[PDB]
């Protein structure tokens, strides 16, 4: 009953695990990771191509909260962590546009 | 003159500049006095590129 | 516990060590040429054993002799059974991804095309443009 | 053969680090950005100006001086289209189910 | 109604997030097994290092009650460390999550007189240890306040440097370790901004002639330095 | 009034110490660059 | 000053002196105030140790800043020299500028003297380091010009300078109001927990 | 942006949603709704935080830590989300 | 228990060690040029060294030299009580208090804006599951 929260903590997990397997040298590991990475989501697939034609103030928040989440720049060579960054800013996307973030700790 | 000679009068990089133990040194200075007052008696340079 | 990568470290790290995995394919199969088959449109006709086993477990677990693994993973069963449909729906109705659909490309194509040189990462600007210098 | 890393030779271990599977740009870790000051900058700028409290949270702004956009989100989006779709539709590509267009993406990138 | 149904894939598709759950689990999908932390590294207590201490290998004292099991760094590594990474080398010099040794204060007034005496600071007692993201995120930062304070500064890398050693060297959580480790690039720091302040404001000496024996031996050559 | 009963300065933040002091012919807390042969 | 030990008995009791009935209501009462009264002392205490031990430090912190002859944003120093309070109340109230009466040398060394007295005073971590220094640096540029000339070209980064200069003031006046309210609310609270157990001694029983 | 505000909130959206109908209430009735989430959104961050940023440290260490083992770090935020909404909503 | 201690330590020579010495050495004496030069130079008025002069124009501050009974052994010493600055507002810090846990500004600026993103994110997305809750609690 609460599947935004839930597919976003399995998907920060999913991140985490495929660099850990990166540390330590495992295919299968970070493979499984891949492909268990939540690629079967309706709303982010219809996000995706939005993200990436957006411009402005809602990207810029979504690049601020990707970047809160993942800093490291992924090489631009690596298609699968190209592909993990593009689906995790289109979730993002897809939570902003439903209810826009609210980044400041001065609010009211 | 430096930086000209090495790079054979031809279009250098951007930014690029030369440090001796660690201490980046003006375009605008003398080799002989730079390294005199920086790295005495160890003139090993160092051309690297300051983005920064 | 741990399984040595060099069980003669001495001796095979010098002329055999190991290089680093590459991860994004074999490597060591050929190249498909052609991309693959559109899989049947699926539909709700295929939720059967899905669904009653989801109500078996959840009934089962309100007793309590079923537990949460079990309830977690008929779940997901049902519920990637449904994102089929959904996803289905999606890609043939919006008309961003027809073009994805129908993509192919070859990889002498891809050798020649001249994209790479542009690869490179951008530079921060100056933190003088949070003052507005 | 992956020898300790020493306490003295971790700043070059941050900005050099070891060859992996997943490996991060090198060339743009340098560029890595996340202020933290941002916004408790802005709302001081603001209200030494003589603005108040909430015309502070209207004006403020989130920050661009972040970690640069990856090229290939605009230089390969059809191919990644393209393979999320793949990925969409063969359940996260087991079995080597978008081989192809992963493949066409890791050549256009690379080039031998 | 089951609580968090979709978010453990890393249990439903066996996804081990690191070598530990893998063998805790019995997914087995690291190839190279695991070898465990053991706990005097993933935990423990500050200690004292110098063999010009009498209390060396002790843990340090403080006013309120302390477990005295100290951290014990890896001085007897296994020759294959396949994780090089940060990530896998902190753990040999400092806990991850930070030492055991902090205070629940019983009032407020105690932890004010332990700050007011030096025996306590949140930044370094109810901390964990800094992630190498982090670390180059802090370094970048400096880096660009530096520059833009002064481009054309020479001694401006080698600030940038002891910063970037203290903060590898987690100053927050061991700060006199770390200082013994970057007191070298303060020193050269040091020497910089003599160098440049002389060769702003000339200040040059009278050389003496050369020495009669400036050569060891005639056929040897005399380079010439600046 | 007992408030003031008994402030010179404060004691010191932070204190160095000479076994602070690296030393080693290959302690590496003492290289910066290689000094010429 | 501190009381002697209480006296202790030199013959040993162990239990004969346990009471071999049960207590009463009002003795039973008389616990409950006891607990009471415990509570509103160790809450006395701690406004009593805090306090003091804030007094005693900020007083000596006020006595160490005079004399190594500190000023800040409030410029409350007497020992200072009309020149660098001049310069300081400049720094942080007024404009700094280089008057057209002084030689281009004399300009170029007020200019360094601002330098190096602002980078004294702020370090990097301070907010408006950045903006000063770039006021600064545009004076050095604009030197050999007139006042008129210059306001046009260094305005843009004087504006951001004032701007933080303006927010640290704000800071510390509020600082000083906030603070000044929450000590009033705690003293407060102090003597009416004294009065409390000024009441509850005078309905304590025992002996 | 406390536990009455938000339940202040929520009777008042109940009531406006009767009041309008189960036709017009999602267009009629769009401030009240943002002003209750944005409430019931500040009890949640006020009651959850810490187990938000337990989460967030634990995802930045790899899930390394001790406190990380197992599945208290995400199932303890689970429950204090579920608990807030039960005591909010209904 | 230092002062006046055993000897912890033997003492040897290693067999064919050179010592250097001769059979005079004892006789031997030491010698510097230093005194006669320094007579030779005040009798011959000889260029002398500036730090005869106690004042001290090597720096824009003031100094001064202290001699310790001689002009060999100087040490200069500054004049000015420097006055110090501080572009610093006060009683905006409390650093023995732990700010990370109070809840405000100041402590998610001890914090960071990572986490408050975070933060941030979790609320957008609980809000999102509660809209969907809603909706389908008044549609009944
Ligand atoms: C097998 C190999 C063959 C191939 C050869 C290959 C090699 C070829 C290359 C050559 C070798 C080069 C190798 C490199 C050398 C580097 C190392 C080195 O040299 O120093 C190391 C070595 C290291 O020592 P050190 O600890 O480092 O100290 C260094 C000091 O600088 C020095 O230390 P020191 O100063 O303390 O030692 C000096 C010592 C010795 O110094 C001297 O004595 C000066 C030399 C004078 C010689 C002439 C006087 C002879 C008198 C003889 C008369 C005796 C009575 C007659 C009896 C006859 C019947 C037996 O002084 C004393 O011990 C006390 C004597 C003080 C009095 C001296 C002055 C008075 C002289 C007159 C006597 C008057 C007495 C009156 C008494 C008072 C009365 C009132 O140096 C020495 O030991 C120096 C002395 C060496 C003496 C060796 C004894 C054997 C000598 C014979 C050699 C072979 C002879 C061959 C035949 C020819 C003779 C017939
Ligand atoms: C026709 C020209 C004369 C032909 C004869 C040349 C003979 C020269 C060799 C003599 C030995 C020189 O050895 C050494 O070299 C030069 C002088 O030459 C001196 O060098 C020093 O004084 C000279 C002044 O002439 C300076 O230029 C030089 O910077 C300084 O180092 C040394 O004090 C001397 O010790
Ligand atoms: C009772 C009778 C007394 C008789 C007195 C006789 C006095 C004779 C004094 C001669 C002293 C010469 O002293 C020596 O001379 C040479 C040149 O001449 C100097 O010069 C030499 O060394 C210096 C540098 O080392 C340079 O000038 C140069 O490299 C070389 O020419 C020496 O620095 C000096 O040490």
């Amino acid at each position: 009953s609460s599947p935004h929260m839930d597919r976003l903590l399995g998907d920060l997990k999913l991140l985490a695990a495929y660099d850990s397997a990166a540390g330590w040298q495992e295919p299968k590991a970070m493979e499984s990771a891949f492909q268990s990475l939540s690629w079967d989501d309706a709303d982010v697939l219809k996000a995706l191509p939005q993200y990436l034609n957006c411009r402005g103030e809602q990207k810029r928040r979504v690049d601020f909260a990707y970047a809160a989440l993942c800093p490291r720049p992924v090489d631009e060579k690596d298609p699968k962590q190209t592909l993990m960054s593009l689906w995790m800013k289109a979730r993002l996307f897809s939570y902003d546009q439903k209810h826009p973030f609210v980044l400041s700790p001065f609010a009211a | 003159q430096l930086k000209a000679q090495i790079y054979g009068g031809k279009a250098a990089p951007e930014n690029v500049k030369v440090a001796c133990r660690g201490r980046v040194f003006e375009d605008a200075d003398n080799v002989a006095m730079a390294v005199r007052a920086f790295c005495k008696r160890d003139p090993r340079l160092l051309l690297f590129q300051d983005n920064l | 516990v741990r399984n040595q990568r060099y069980p003669a470290s001495p001796v095979q790290e010098i002329f055999l060590p190991e290089p680093v995995p590459f991860v994004q394919f074999d490597q060591t199969a050929p190249s498909p040429n052609s991309p693959p088959a559109p899989l049947p449109s699926p539909s709700l006709s295929q939720c059967e054993e899905q669904k009653d086993r989801y109500r078996d477990i959840s009934s089962m677990f309100h007793r309590g002799v079923a537990g949460a693994e079990q309830v977690r993973e008929a779940y997901n069963s049902m519920a990637k059974c449904f994102r089929r449909v959904s996803v289905a729906e999606v890609l043939e109705s919006d008309p961003a991804f027809r073009q994805a659909r129908n993509f192919t490309m070859d990889l002498k194509q891809a050798e020649d095309d001249q994209r790479y040189k542009q690869l490179q990462y951008g530079r921060v600007p100056s933190i003088l443009t949070k003052y507005h210098l | 053969a992956a020898s300790t890393i020493p306490i003295s030779q971790w700043p070059s271990l941050l900005y050099a680090p070891p060859s992996s599977p997943a490996n991060p740009a090198v060339e743009a870790l340098p560029e890595m950005q996340f202020d933290d000051l941002h916004y408790p900058r802005q709302m001081l700028l603001c209200r030494g100006a003589g603005y108040s409290l909430e015309q502070c949270n209207r004006m403020a702004q989130p920050d661009a001086r972040v970690t640069p956009e990856n090229p290939a989100e605009k230089l390969l989006k059809e191919e990644a289209v393209a393979a999320i779709a793949c990925l969409s539709q063969r359940e996260g590509g087991k079995d080597e189910q978008c081989r192809y267009y992963i493949e066409r993406m890791y050549k256009l990138a690379n080039k031998e | 109604s089951i609580l968090g149904a979709e978010a453990f894939p890393e249990l439903l598709s066996k996804v081990p997030l690191n070598p530990q759950m893998d063998e805790d689990k019995h997914f087995n999908k690291y190839k190279w097994g695991n070898e465990p932390i053991p706990v005097n590294r993933r935990t423990g207590s500050r200690m004292n290092s110098s063999i010009y201490d009498n209390r060396n290998h002790e843990a340090v004292r403080h006013p309120w009650s302390t477990d005295a099991r100290t951290f014990h760094p890896n001085d007897n590594p296994e020759a294959d460390r396949i994780n090089t990474q940060y990530s896998n080398m902190v753990s040999d010099s400092f806990p991850e999550g930070g030492f055991s040794d902090a205070p629940r204060f019983s009032s407020n007034w105690e932890r004010l007189l332990a700050y007011h005496h030096g025996l306590y600071s949140p930044e370094k007692f109810n901390s964990t240890t800094k992630t190498a993201d982090e670390i180059r995120l802090a370094v970048n930062d400096f880096a660009a306040k530096v520059h833009a304070d002064d481009p054309k500064n020479a001694c401006k890398y080698l600030m940038i440097e002891e910063f970037k050693c203290l903060q590898s060297a987690q100053a927050r959580i061991d700060p006199q370790g770390a200082a013994t480790k970057c007191v070298k690039w303060f020193n050269e720091w040091r020497q910089c901004a003599w160098d440049q302040e002389k060769m702003v404001k000339g200040y040059n000496y009278i050389e003496d002639r050369r020495a009669r024996k400036h050569k060891p031996y005639i056929g040897a050559p005399d380079l010439q330095y600046s | 009034s007992y408030l003031n009963h008994g402030q010179n300065g404060i004691p010191p933040s932070v204190t160095w110490n000479f076994n602070a002091m690296p030393y080693g012919k290959e302690n590496p807390d003492t290289k910066t660059f290689p000094i010429p042969d | 000053t501190a009381l002697p030990p209480p006296p202790s008995a030199n013959v040993a009791v162990s239990f004969t002196a346990a009471p071999a009935e049960p207590l009463s209501r009002g003795e039973v009462k008389a616990a409950s105030l006891k607990l009471e009264l415990q509570n509103i002392e160790r809450e006395l205490k701690d406004w009593w140790m805090s306090r003091k031990i804030l007094r005693d430090r900020n007083i000596g912190l006020f006595n160490l800043l005079q004399h190594h002859n500190f000023a800040g944003l409030s410029v409350n120093n007497a020992k200072l020299s009309d020149s660098q309070r001049v310069m300081w109340t400049d720094l942080v109230q007024g404009k700094p500028d280089v008057e057209d009466k002084l030689s281009v040398d004399a300009r170029e060394m007020k200019v360094d003297m601002y330098e190096k007295l602002f980078k004294q005073a702020a370090d990097l971590e301070n907010p408006c380091r950045m903006p000063g220094v770039a006021y600064l640096r545009c004076l050095r540029d604009t030197l050999t010009e007139t006042q008129s000339a210059r306001r046009s070209s260094c305005l843009n980064a004087f504006s951001s300078f004032d701007a933080c200069r303006t927010g640290l003031l704000k800071q510390q006046s509020a600082a000083v109001e906030n603070s000044l309210v929450r000590q009033n609310m705690a003293d407060v609270r102090a003597k009416a927990l004294f009065e409390r157990r000024a009441v509850l001694l005078d309905l304590v029983e025992g002996k | 942006m406390s536990v009455f505000e938000a339940r202040s909130s929520f009777l008042d959206l109940e009531q406006c949603a009767r009041a309008a109908g189960p036709q017009r209430w999602e267009a009629e009735c769009q401030g009240v709704r943002q002003r209750a989430l944005q409430a019931a959104a500040d009890v949640m961050s006020r009651e959850c935080g810490a187990y938000g940023d337990s989460f967030f440290q634990c995802y930045r260490h790899g899930f390394r830590l001790e406190a990380c083992q197992g599945e208290k770090a995400t199932m303890q935020l689970l429950r204090c989300q579920r608990m807030v909404a039960d005591r909010l909503v209904p | 228990s230092m002062d006046h201690g055993m000897q912890y330590s033997s003492i040897y020579w290693e067999t064919s060690h050179r010592t250097y010495l001769p059979f005079w050495a004892s006789l031997t004496q030491k010698f510097s040029w230093k005194i006669m030069d320094d007579q030779i130079r005040s009798f011959l008025r000889l260029p002398k060294p500036v730090t005869t002069e106690p004042f001290v124009f090597s720096s824009g501050s003031p100094y001064i030299r202290r001699y310790f009974g001689d002009a060999d052994i100087s040490v200069p010493v500054p004049l000015h009580a420097p006055a110090h600055f501080a572009f610093v507002p006060t009683g905006t810090v409390s650093p023995w208090e732990e700010t990370g846990m109070e809840t405000g500004p100041q402590g998610a600026a001890a914090r960071g804006a990572a986490a408050t993103a975070f933060r941030a994110v979790l609320e957008s997305a609980w809000k999102c599951d509660i809209d969907e809750q809603i909706k389908e609690k008044l549609h009944s």
